[PDB]
C-alpha cells in the first residue's frame, strides 16, 4: 500500500524509516526522496507495504510522533 | 583615552635570530594519552554507575 | 624508482600567530612568534627586539598559548601542531646551555572526528586548570593540567552543536565556564573534570547576530564576554547586556584583538581592511563592585593587514601580518595630520602568498633572480629576491597582483594587477587608495565593445625591469576578470606578444559564460591590442605550444594557430582543466579533481586517479611528474613504459611539505625546481641518482636517532604523507634541511653518528655542496 | 558565492577544502545514453570512493553477475572486471542488492542480497539474506608467482533470519577488515586475512574465481555472540526486577555505537520476557571483540495495546539514541553504499550520471 511520509531531518535513510516500518508486516518499496545536488534528504519519502492493512495501522500507529529531533506524521489518503 | 601600560620605562629607548640545534638530552617528564573509551559507552557506564 | 632532494631556499616568512608573556625568565618581557614552524623568541629591550632563539619544530603551528601554572616561577608553553602533536615547553638557560626542555608531549588525533570548518581553536583557563582543544566538529577535547606522574589523561566531552565559530574559558567563575558562539547563538557551559562532562552553565543561551564571529573574555574583575562581528559589538554577562553599532566597523571583518590593559580596559581590534580599533570599556562603582557603563570603540589609522596583534611596552604594537609585511608600530597618544595614532617603527618583511614567479636574469651572467608577486589586497608587491645574503627589493603596488611574466624583447614584465572597488550612485564606481594602476603614466580601458559586493578592476601593467617603475595600465572592462598571462611570439612573426585570458564573471551565475582571449604588443611606449577572440566560457590557462597557442576553456582544451591575417584560429576541442605545463610536445594538464593528465600532439597518453586538489603541478622530466596538492604534500609520479598499463601513472614519491604551493618554476638561483608556497618559503627540488638517495636515506636514519627533537616530533611523522584518507611514510623525497643540519653539529656528534659506513669527513664533503645550490 | 574569486581566496588563502567547498554544483553530467554499451541487463549501482571505478550488476534461474568499469571522459568507460555472486546457491527472487566499502581497507568491498519474502510453500517466516566479499581489482600492478597482482579473490555465505532485523551499513562496517552480521539468533564478525590478528587475544565459502582453496595467503575468523546466553546471564547477574522472570520469546537487537579502537560494539536488546504477563524491555550490552561481554544497561519492566508496534516504537527509540549521539564523520573514513532500488553523483569528484 502506497504511503508519503515527509518529516525528516536531513538525516533519516531509507533503511531507518525501512527498520522502522518494518515489523508489522511485509514491505515491498522505500524511496526516500533526496535532492540532487546536495546528496542529502530532501526531507519527503515515498514507501510502499505489500499488503493493505498494515500501512493503515501504520496511519494511526506512528503518526505525530517524534522521530528525534521532530515531530514525524504518517499520512496517506491517495496522495 | 591614552594612559597606556608600562612593564619597564627603558624598554624601546634606545630604539639574525640562533638557531636551535638540540643535541643532548634531558628525559620526559609526561605524556598526553587520550582516554580511549567512546562517549556513549562511557556515559551509560557512569550512569549505570550512578543508579547502581 | 625517481629521487628527489628538496630544500628550502627562504624560510617561511609569514606570521602565523603571536604570545606574549614572562617565559626566558620571570622578568623579561618575551615576544614569541610563529611563522609556519619557526618559534622565534625574542626579549624586549632597550635598543627593541633582540632576538634570542628560532626553535624549529616538526610540524604547522597552530595552537600556541602562553600559560603558568601555580608554583612555576616562569611560564611553560603549549603548542599544537596541526597534525595534531601537543607539548608543552620548559626554558632553561644555564649561562649557555639553553635546553628549551620538553615535558608534555602526545598525539590528540583521535581519527574519527571531522575536521571543523573554522580550524583548531586552543584556549587555555584562566586559573591554569585544563586546556580546551575544539580539533573537530561535535567534540571538545579537554586536557586536564595534573601533575600527578607521568599521565595527562586527556578525554572528550560531546559538545552538542555540531557548528561551533569561536569557544573561550571565562574569567572569575569558580567553575571554568566555557562561552561559545555556535550557528548565531550564544552559549555557555561548565566543565566538570571530576566526571567529564558538561553542565549547564550560567548565565543561559542568547541570540546574535548571523555574522558575529568572535568571543573575548573579558579579565577579572567584569567577568562575561564580548561578541564581535560585522556591526554587533555586544558585551553579556548574566544579567548585564550591552549593544553597540558603529558605521566605522560595518566596512570589515574584525580579525584580530588583544587585551592592552591587564584588568581589560581596553582592547586592540584589527580587521580585514588593515584597520586600528581601540575598544573601549568604561567602569562605574554604583557604592565596592564594578560594572560596564558603555562600550565604545576608537579607530587609530592603519597598518598592515593583521593576522595576530599584540601590544607591547609604551605604546608600541607588533602588527604581525600574514599576507603583506609585519610591523613594530607606535601608539602615538597625540594625533596626526589626517587623524593617525599611529606611526611606523619597523617594516618586517614577509613574501607571505607567492602567488606565481618566473625567474628572469636582470643584468647578465646567468645568475638566476627571482621575480615573484605578492601581498593580497593592499600590499600587493614585486619582490625581487638575489642571492649574495639574500637581497630582496620590494616594490609596493598597493594591489593584488595575480601572475606575471617576462617580455625581454622591451625589457618589460607583464603583470596582472586586480584592485578592489567600492560601488556608489555617485558615478559608476570610484576606487579606495592610490594605487600602481591609478599612478600609471598612460593608462588605457579595453574598447572592444563584444549593492552589498565589491567589484574588481582588472589590468595589466607593464612594468621595467630596471628602474620598476609603471609604464602603461590597460584596464579591462566591466565584470571583465583576467585569468591568465603569457608572453611569447606566436607563428612566424617576428615580434612577440602579451597574451591574457579575460572572462566576464556576473554576480547573478556562479559559472561564467563568456571570455576572450587578447593578444596586445608593445610598440615601445604604447601597448596595442593586436588581436581578440570571444570564446564561450572563461579563458582559464593559456600556454606557448611551439608557435601555438594551446588555451583552456572550462573544460575544453583547445589550440590555436596563429593565422597570417593577424588572427586566432581554432583547431581541435578535447573535452576543470587549469594547468599547462609543455615540455616541447607533451602537455601536463592538471585537472583539480582530475589529478594529472597527459597530451600529445590531442591523443591522450595517460591519467592519474588520486584523490587530490592539485594546487601546482609540474613536468620534471618527461617521466616523472611532480605535483603538489591542497593537504600540504608533494607527490611524483613516473610514466611506466599492457597498454592499460601504458594509459597509466604511478605515484611513487610521496613527501609532507607542510606549505600550500601556489606556483612551480624551473631554474635555479645559482636544472632544478623552485616551488613558491603561500608562507613566503621558496624551495629547491632536484633530482638525483640512486646510490645517492640511498647515502642519504640510511644516513639520514642513522641521523635521526642523535638529533633530538623538540616536542620529541618523529622525522618520520612529520614528513610522512598525510591527508585526509590516508596515511604512509614518506618514501622519493630527502629532507634537505635535516641533511644540511648535518654540519651544525659538534664534531664528536660528527663522529658518533656513523661508525658503520670510510671516514666521516667525507660526509662533511658531501653536504658542503648540497648547500651550494641555494 | 562566485568560482573565480574562490580560486583567488584558495591562491591567497591556501585552505582549499571540500568541507566549503561542497554546495558548488556538480560539472560533468551524462544521461547514459553515449557511454553505455551493449547498443544489455547493466544497471548502475554508483561509484566507487576513489571516482575511478563505476559499478554494475545484472541479474538476468537469476544470475547477479557484478562488474567493475575503469572510467573514462573522452574514450569509454572500459569494463574491467566481472565476478560471479553467490555461486552454488539457489536463487529465485529479485534481490535488492547492497554493495558496499569499508571505511579505509578499500581492497575489497562487500555485498548483500535481501530479497521480499523467503521461498524454502514460500514461507513467509523466514528471509534469505546472502553476503559476499569481494576483492576490488588493483590497478597498480607491479602464472601467480608475483606477489602484489593476486588481489582477487571471493568469500560468500548464505543465511536465513526470523520480526525482521535491521540492516545497517554504518555500524556493521565501522570496524575495518571485519563485517558485522544480525543472523537474528546471534551475532557474527567475520575478519579476512592476506598475507597481525583482528580478532581475541556460519561456515563460509571461500573462492579465488571459481576454486576452493584451503582454509601470500589468506585465513578467516569468525566470532560469533549467541543471544539467548547472553540474555541469560545478563538476568542471572544484572536484573533488578529479574525474579518474577520465568521466559521470553522475541528480541530485536540494534546496534548504536562500534568503537574500532576499544573493538567494542554497542548492542541495544529489546526482549519480550514473560513476568505472569508479557513484558518487554530495552537492554544495553557492551561486546568487547578483544577477549567477552560486560553489561551497560539493564533496563525497566513494562506491560505491552498493539502487535508488532512494540518493535517500531522500540527502534523509533534506538534512532532516537542514535541521532542525539553522533558525531559527524569525515570524508574518507565514511562507508558508502550504493543500492538502485528496482541518478549515480560522485558528489568529490563532481560527476553525475542521470537516468
Ligand atoms: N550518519 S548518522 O546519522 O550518524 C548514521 C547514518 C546511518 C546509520 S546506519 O547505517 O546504521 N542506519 C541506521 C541508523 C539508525 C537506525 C537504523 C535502522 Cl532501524 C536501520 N538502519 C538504521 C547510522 C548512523
Amino acid at each position: 500500500m502506497r504511503l508519503y511520509v515527509g518529516s525528516l531531518h536531513f538525516n533519516i535513510t531509507e533503511d531507518m524509516l525501512r527498520g522502522i516500518f518494518e515489523p508489522f508486516g511485509r514491505i515491498e518499496s522505500i524511496q526516500l526522496m533526496m535532492d540532487s545536488e546536495t546528496g542529502r534528504s530532501k526531507g519527503y519519502g515515498f514507501i510502499t507495504f505489500s499488503d493493505s492493512e498494515c500501512a493503515k495501522k501504520a496511519l494511526e500507529q506512528l503518526n505525530g510522533f517524534e522521530l528525534a529531533g521532530r515531530p514525524m506524521k504518517v499520512g496517506h489518503v491517495t496522495e | 583615552l591614552k594612559g597606556l601600560p608600562v612593564y619597564n620605562k627603558s624598554n624601546f629607548s634606545r630604539f639574525r635570530p640562533s638557531v636551535y640545534l638540540p643535541t643532548r638530552e634531558y628525559p620526559s617528564e609526561q605524556i598526553i594519552v587520550t582516554e580511549k573509551t567512546n562517549i556513549l559507552l562511557r556515559y551509560l557506564h557512569q550512569q549505570w554507575d550512578k543508579k547502581n | 624508482m625517481s629521487y628527489n632532494y628538496v630544500v628550502t631556499a627562504q624560510k617561511p616568512t609569514a606570521v602565523n600567530g603571536c604570545v606574549t608573556g614572562h617565559f626566558t625568565s620571570a622578568e623579561d618581557l618575551n615576544l614569541l612568534i610563529a611563522k609556519n614552524t619557526r618559534l622565534e623568541i625574542y626579549v624586549v629591550t632597550a635598543e627593541g627586539l633582540r632576538p634570542v632563539k628560532e626553535v624549529g619544530m616538526y610540524g604547522k603551528i597552530a595552537v600556541m598559548e602562553l600559560f603558568r601554572p601555580k608554583g612555576e616561577s616562569k611560564d611553560l608553553l603549549f603548542i599544537l601542531t596541526a597534525k595534531y602533536n601537543a607539548c608543552i615547553l620548559e626554558y632553561k638557560q644555564s649561562g649557555e646551555s639553553i635546553d628549551i626542555i620538553t615535558r608534555a608531549h602526545g598525539n590528540v588525533q583521535d581519527r574519527i572526528g571531522r575536521p571543523s570548518e573554522t580550524g583548531i581553536i586552543g584556549i587555555i583557563d584562566p586559573e591554569c586548570r585544563m586546556i580546551g582543544l575544539r580539533l573537530y566538529d561535535g567534540l571538545f577535547k579537554v586536557i586536564p593540567l595534573d601533575r600527578d606522574n607521568k599521565e595527562l589523561k586527556a578525554f572528550n566531552i560531546r559538545l552538542e552543536e555540531l557548528h561551533v565559530i569561536d569557544v573561550k574559558f571565562l574569567y572569575g567563575c569558580q567553575a571554568p565556564t566555557i562561552c561559545f558562539v555556535y550557528q548565531r547563538h550564544v552559549k555557555t557551559y561548565e566543565v566538570s573534570l571530576r566526571e567529564k562532562e558538561f553542565n549547564k552553565g550560567p548565565w543561559k543561551q542568547e541570540n546574535v547576530e548571523a555574522e558575529a564571529s568572535m568571543v573575548i573574555a573579558v579579565p577579572e574583575p567584569f567577568g562575561g564576554a564580548i561578541i564581535i562581528g560585522q556591526e554587533s559589538i555586544t558585551y553579556h554577562n548574566g544579567d548585564k547586556y550591552l549593544a553597540i553599532a558603529p558605521p566605522i566597523i560595518k566596512q570589515s571583518t574584525i580579525v584580530c584583538h588583544n587585551r592592552v590593559d591587564p584588568n581589560g580596559s581596553r582592547y586592540l581590534l584589527g580587521d580585514m581592511e588593515g584597520r586600528l580599533f581601540m575598544l573601549l570599556l568604561e567602569k562605574e562603582e554604583q557604592m565596592g563592585t564594578v560594572t560596564l557603563k558603555d562600550l565604545r570603540v576608537e579607530l587609530l589609522g592603519e597598518t598592515s593587514i593583521a593576522e595576530c596583534l599584540t601590544y607591547l611596552d609604551n605604546g608600541v604594537v607588533f602588527v604581525g601580518s600574514r599576507l603583506g609585511d609585519s610591523q613594530l608600530v607606535k601608539l602615538n597618544v597625540d594625533s596626526n595630520e589626517q587623524g593617525s595614532y599611529v606611526v611606523a617603527m619597523e617594516t618586517f618583511t614577509n613574501l607571505g602568498p607567492i602567488v606565481d614567479m618566473c625567474v628572469v636574469d636582470l643584468e647578465r651572467q646567468g645568475q638566476g633572480q627571482l621575480v615573484t608577486c605578492s601581498g593580497a589586497f593592499k600590499e600587493g608587491s614585486l619582490r625581487i629576491i638575489r642571492n649574495g645574503k639574500l637581497h630582496i627589493r620590494t616594490v609596493p603596488l598597493y594591489e593584488s597582483p595575480r601572475k606575471i611574466c617576462y617580455q625581454e624583447v622591451s625589457q618589460c614584465f607583464g603583470v596582472l594587477s586586480s584592485r578592489i572597488e567600492v560601488q556608489d550612485t555617485s558615478g559608476g564606481t570610484t576606487a579606495l587608495r592610490p594605487s600602481a594602476s591609478t599612478q600609471a603614466l598612460s593608462s588605457s580601458v579595453s574598447s572592444s565593445k563584444l549593492f552589498g559586493e565589491e567589484v574588481e578592476v582588472h589590468n595589466l601593467l607593464i612594468i621595467d625591469q630596471h628602474t620598476f617603475e609603471v609604464l602603461h595600465a590597460h584596464q579591462f572592462l566591466q565584470n571583465e576578470y583576467a585569468l591568465s598571462l603569457v608572453s611569447c611570439k606566436l607563428g612566424k612573426d617576428p615580434n612577440t606578444y602579451f597574451i591574457v585570458g579575460t572572462a566576464m564573471v556576473y554576480p547573478e551565475e556562479a559559472e561564467p559564460k563568456q571570455g576572450r582571449i587578447v593578444v596586445f604588443q608593445y610598440s615601445d611606449g604604447k601597448l596595442q591590442t593586436v588581436a581578440e577572440k570571444e570564446v564561450k566560457g572563461a579563458v582559464y590557462s593559456m600556454v606557448e605550444f611551439n608557435g601555438k597557442l594551446l588555451a583552456s576553456i572550462n573544460s575544453t582544451v583547445r589550440l590555436y594557430e596563429w593565422t597570417t591575417e593577424k588572427e586566432l584560429r581554432t583547431e581541435c576541442n578535447h573535452y576543470m582543466a587549469l594547468y599547462l605545463k609543455t615540455k616541447g610536445d607533451f602537455i601536463l594538464v592538471g585537472d583539480l579533481m582530475r589529478s594529472v593528465l597527459l597530451l600529445a600532439y590531442f591523443e591522450e597518453i595517460a591519467r592519474d586517479f588520486n584523490p587530490n586538489w592539485m594546487s601546482a603541478v609540474e613536468i620534471l622530466d618527461d617521466d616523472n611528474f611532480l605535483g603538489a596538492e591542497n593537504a600540504f604534500n608533494l607527490f611524483v609520479c613516473q610514466k611506466d613504459s599492457t597498454d592499460e598499463e601504458r594509459q597509466h601513472l604511478q605515484e611513487v614519491g610521496l613527501f609532507h611539505l607542510g606549505e600550500f604551493v601556489n606556483v612551480f618554476c624551473h631554474g635555479s638561483l645559482v636544472g632544478s625546481v623552485l616551488f613558491g608556497t603561500v608562507n613566503g618559503m621558496i624551495g629547491l627540488v632536484t633530482s638525483l641518482s640512486e646510490s645517492w638517495y640511498n647515502l642519504l636515506l640510511d644516513m639520514q636514519n642513522r641521523l635521526n636517532k642523535v638529533i633530538k627533537s623538540v616536542g620529541k616530533i618523529e622525522h618520520s611523522f612529520w614528513r610522512s604523507f598525510h591527508t585526509e584518507r590516508k596515511t604512509e611514510p614518506a618514501t622519493g623525497f630527502i629532507d634537505g634541511d635535516l641533511i644540511e643540519s648535518f654540519l651544525d653539529i659538534s664534531r664528536p656528534k660528527m663522529q658518533e653518528v656513523v661508525a658503520n659506513l670510510a671516514t666521516a669527513d667525507d660526509l662533511i664533503k658531501v653536504v658542503e655542496e648540497l648547500t651550494r645550490i641555494h | 558565492e562566485h568560482v573565480l574569486k574562490q580560486l583567488e581566496r584558495v591562491k591567497i588563502s591556501g585552505q582549499l577544502s571540500p568541507r566549503l567547498f561542497r554546495k558548488l554544483p556538480p560539472r560533468v553530467c551524462v544521461s547514459l545514453k553515449n557511454i553505455v554499451d551493449e547498443d544489455a541487463g547493466h544497471i548502475f549501482l554508483g561509484f566507487s570512493k576513489c571516482g575511478r571505478y563505476v559499478l554494475s550488476y545484472t541479474s538476468s534461474f537469476y544470475i547477479y553477475h557484478l562488474y567493475w568499469w575503469e572510467f573514462n571522459v573522452h574514450s569509454k568507460l572500459k569494463l574491467v572486471r566481472q565476478v560471479r555472486l553467490f555461486q552454488d546457491e539457489e536463487i529465485y527472487s529479485d534481490l535488492y542488492l547492497t554493495v558496499c566499502e569499508w571505511p579505509s581497507d578499500a581492497s575489497k568491498v562487500i555485498v548483500f542480497g535481501f530479497n521480499t519474502r523467503s521461498a524454502n510453500m514460500s514461507d513467509e517466516n523466514h528471509r534469505d539474506i546472502y553476503v559476499s566479499t569481494v576483492a576490488v581489482p588493483p590497478p597498480g600492478r607491479c602464472d601467480p608467482n608475483a606477489q602484489c597482482l593476486r588481489h582477487g579473490f571471493m568469500l560468500h555465505t548464505k543465511y536465513q533470519v526470523v520480526p525482521f532485523p535491521t540492516f545497517q551499513p554504518a555500524f556493521q562496517l565501522k570496524k575495518d577488515q571485519v563485517v558485522l552480521l544480525n543472523t537474528s539468533y546471534s551475532l557474527v564478525a567475520c575478519a579476512v586475512s592476506v598475507h597481525s590478528f583482528c580478532q581475541i587475544l556460519v561456515v563460509t565459502d571461500l573462492r579465488g574465481r571459481n576454486l576452493r582453496p584451503m582454509r601470500q595467503y589468506l585465513t578467516v575468523e569468525q566470532l560469533t555472540l549467541d543471544f539467548e546466553y547472553v540474555i541469560n546471564e545478563v538476568i542471572r547477574h544484572d536484573a533488578t526486577w529479574g525474579h518474577q522472570f520465568c521466559s521470553f520469546s522475541d528480541y530485536d537487537i540494534v546496534i548504536l555505537e562500534v568503537c574500532p579502537e576499544t573493538n567494542q560494539v554497542l548492542i541495544n536488546i529489546g526482549l519480550l520476557l514473560l513476568a505472569p504477563k508479557t513484558y518487554h524491555t530495552s537492554l544495553k550490552v557492551a561486546w568487547d571483540l578483544n577477549t567477552f561481554e560486560t553489561v551497560s544497561v539493564g533496563d525497566l519492566t513494562e506491560v505491552k495495546q498493539t502487535s508488532g508496534s512494540v518493535w517500531s516504537s522500540y527502534r523509533k527509540s534506538c534512532v532516537d539514541m542514535v541521532m542525539k549521539w553522533l558525531v559527524p564523520e569525515s570524508s574518507g573514513r565514511y562507508v558508502n553504499r550504493m543500492t538502485n532500488e528496482a541518478v549515480l553523483a560522485d558528489s568529490e569528484r563532481y560527476t553525475w550520471i542521470v537516468l
